[PDB]
């Protein structure tokens, strides 16, 4: 008809519009799009200061993992920590000395790995001994002074 | 100049007094009286459509836009200080504690607030509110009723779509557009984490600011002039008395809970 | 189904290009004509009080209310950082960037741009505007002409007002209670504050946010079906279109002389 | 009513603002639990609070248990007292442990830090321990 | 139709328009002028300038007499070249001057602090004049390393 | 004026000109070479950072990399190919514009007695200043 | 510490180039002898001064 020659013409054309303008929409602003998560490590320190959840681990500068929970322990209280490391980096020693650094002077910390020289190799299911506590700003003002 | 300055002032000090007058007593007569819960699901349902499902086309297309500018504008004056790590403080800080339940409702009162307005005066211009008032059935209780409950818990069912869209369209410029992920973006995002700030206070505020606009959309449609001039002056009238509502009361809201 | 599917949204593209089509051709017949100097000299007068001076009321109050919550929230956010002196940068700076021309035109389309699109449908279901093509006149040159020129010439106007009574509001809720002086609040406000960057830029943006304002309430109001319904939904019709067309080219306007 | 459109979005609508509460409250606010709070209420006697304020958490080695209800004064020593409040998950406490009030770097808020006379109950009393630090205190120790 | 009560109202609210136009002009911006009067471009070389950014103000005993066009780099001796503007009322300024960028404050901007210098019974400055008595700016990656050595 | 004979023409060419308002202002309102600098300790430094040789702003960074077999930081860095006859016995020393701003890569000058390409390896580096050890030197 | 003047504007000197800073009091306190010393003191981060008054 007059009405339908018009009607199936622009019609898709409407429908390449909306066929555009939907992969920019759909980013991609995690790595959830293939695989979210492909080990699971366990540390524990004496005060870990003002660390809270979803707190980003780095080696060396690089972001390479996140915490998920923090659990006390219920026999000496003392922080215990969990790791989401990848699959891609896993050689790492066993003498690396896990200390908790600070970034910036606003409040906020984060834990920082150091890679070196050799062992054992470290995987899901061992805790590390080879721990080191925060440091508070009460602490050194008591014994520079004393 | 003692008697004749005040005579027209006479005219507007008993008309004003009597303006508020049956602004509180059709609401008065609209709750008091018999519940009835099986009668009026119908018809909740069918005001829900008009108001909360018609007005999803004004508050999700634009609240992106109000979360798109929070972020263009809110990086290039924080160059010195923190360009990345505070982006998204600002954003959904401000969404949260004025931005919330005040600029979604100059949208709410624009389409829904509006419209009501129009929809009552509709039945008296055409006799359709004395027709039901010449039976046995409540005429505060057919177009009031329902139409009231249906704007009180709309706008707070409102006010988090227009907030999810206002953080989600901040993360446009957080994520892209040289930005950082999730690294500095959303690590300060959760230093609100009591439940009374941001939470309590932006609902109270969305329900403050919701019976205050629908009570002005349903007097205005009920006292009109029964002809085509007198319901487009309620429509006008009601988006103008809404707006100071929501501002006026805004600063009112602020002082007790922000001081 | 795929042969009926595209039947109910292919009809909707051809009224869509008819819909925009006749807003073009109406604004260039309306503009592009006989210079009319003398005898549209108290035509923009009689419409200047309607636009101008009846929506100057609502703008002045809520100048006020829009420097008391901006003033007093930005003071608890600036808390325990020893930057109590540069609130110029926050109170003056976000309502000539961000506010201003934003807040104005939402508004201007709800007392002015409303009662615009109400007052030419009820001049067409009386059929006046039919009546003037009977006495040998142009219909678009002397009702449609006067109303597009007074509002693109009010609204930049009404926008200063929106700022220096705001910033005047900031310094009413800034030196209220808390102590501080006269002296560090108008100190950092006169930083970054020059020519062709915010006083200019912003009567740049308000303009724009006045030609697209009064273009939607020109067009609904010749555009109308002349009936009782046909005002009423006309006249909410230009509030949801202008709440559209304000924040969608906000994101537009950012990109182009950041600040 | 045809009764075949209206129903069904109205259901979209009222889904739609159930999700966009998960987005705000569940996923970037808090846990949003039942909050039954099974916690007990304690004494800890202080000499300067410094900045304390209302709902201040307390953490044991920086993990947080609870907050502070309210923080009231005697009027016969004119001593702080703070009423924390432990729930009962952790109850293995000393009485030989000992309070510090410090600071999350330099800028944010104080909080009480405890680290490590078999357990304290509901009525007990914390020795007095060391109270937070001031700016007069630091720069009058440095000089004299 | 009445046009004794609206043309009163019109020149209300162009008035209130032309004071809003005076409050915004006066009280928060501080420009006042609009004279094109024009300057003398100043070259001077450095090693680091640390923060210095576009429109940056250049005083010389604490008051604010021009302020930096732009700023480019020499592309043979690899060094930072910063231009000046310097208003011609009074300048007086020898060849024994010392340049010194500094800044306001802890978390201000930076600006060029312009020392004056002695004169014995040297020459006058003019367009283009250049010297090599420029001290650079400090961060703090250097000060807190020496600190402890 | 003609129903569906010229309100068409006018939709297309009204349509032309908001979508030309929207294209060449929104949207958008360089041979580049290469380095490789394999690091230790870097801190909080993330991509898109300004690489300055004397303080004025020339290049970006692309991308920051990690090797599995040493796990040493490398920063990819992007410099302009005007600029040319870099010295390989000088170090990055990354510092931080300002007191308290973010931190940026640097390159500081040096004496002559080669030609630098793309795919170089600087085998001199420095760490950066960390709060962490460099406060407990002073009092332990 | 309490505010009791403003500074008017900033001079400068054609020969010497010393910055003449100029200020007014009100007349409610004009028992001044001539040992004070004017100090320019530092009141906040921003990086802007205000004068005091050493009596």
């Amino acid at each position: 008809m007059q009405t339908k020659k018009n009607e199936i013409w622009v019609g898709i054309f409407l429908l390449a519009a909306l066929l555009a303008a939907l992969f920019v929409c759909l980013k991609a602003a995690n790595v959830t799009s293939i695989r979210t998560e492909p080990y699971t490590l366990y540390a524990t320190f004496d005060n870990i200061g003002g660390l809270k959840a979803r707190s980003p681990v780095s080696i060396g500068g690089v972001v390479v993992g996140r915490v998920a929970d923090i659990t006390l322990d219920p026999k000496t209280y003392l922080p215990r920590v969990t790791l989401e490391i990848e699959q891609r980096y896993n050689h790492i020693p066993d003498t690396s000395s896990l200390s908790i650094r600070t970034s910036g002077l606003l409040g906020e910390q984060y834990l920082a790995l150091n890679v070196g020289f050799e062992t054992a190799i470290l995987k899901d299911g061992d805790t590390i001994q080879d721990t080191k506590s925060a440091m508070v700003l009460e602490d050194l003002i008591g014994q520079f002074l004393y | 100049m003692l008697l004749n300055a005040l005579a027209s002032l006479g005219h507007k000090g008993i008309k004003t007094l009597r303006t508020f007058g049956r602004a509180g007593l059709m609401l008065f007569n609209a709750l008091v009286g018999k519940p009835e819960f099986r009668k009026h699901a119908p018809l909740l349902v069918r005001q829900l459509y008009n108001v909360g499902v018609l007005s999803m086309l004004i508050i999700v297309v634009s609240g992106v836009f109000i979360g798109m500018v929070l972020g263009l504008q809110g990086y290039l004056v924080l160059t010195t200080y923190s360009a990345e790590t505070s982006l998204g403080m600002l954003v959904a800080l401000s969404l949260l504690r004025e931005l919330g339940p005040v600029v979604a409702a100059l949208l709410f009162a624009g389409r829904a607030g509006s419209a009501l307005t129009a929809e009552i005066g509709l039945m008296r211009a055409t006799e359709q509110l004395s027709s039901m008032e010449m039976m046995a059935v409540d005429p505060l209780r057919r177009v009031i009723s329902p139409r009231f409950w249906a704007g009180v818990i709309s706008l707070p069912l409102l006010t988090v779509i227009f907030v999810a869209v206002g953080i989600w369209g901040g993360s446009l410029v957080g994520v892209s557009w040289k930005g950082i992920d999730s690294g500095f973006f959303w690590s300060a995002m959760q230093n609100a984490v009591d439940w009374r700030m941001d939470l309590v206070n932006c609902l109270i505020k969305s329900v403050v600011f919701a019976i205050t606009v629908t009570w002005i959309s349903l007097f205005n449609g009920y006292d009109a002039i029964p002809t085509s001039a007198g319901i487009s002056r309620a429509t006008t009238r009601t988006v103008v008395h809404s707006s100071l509502a929501v501002l006026g009361l805004d600063f009112v809201l602020t002082a007790l809970m922000f001081g």
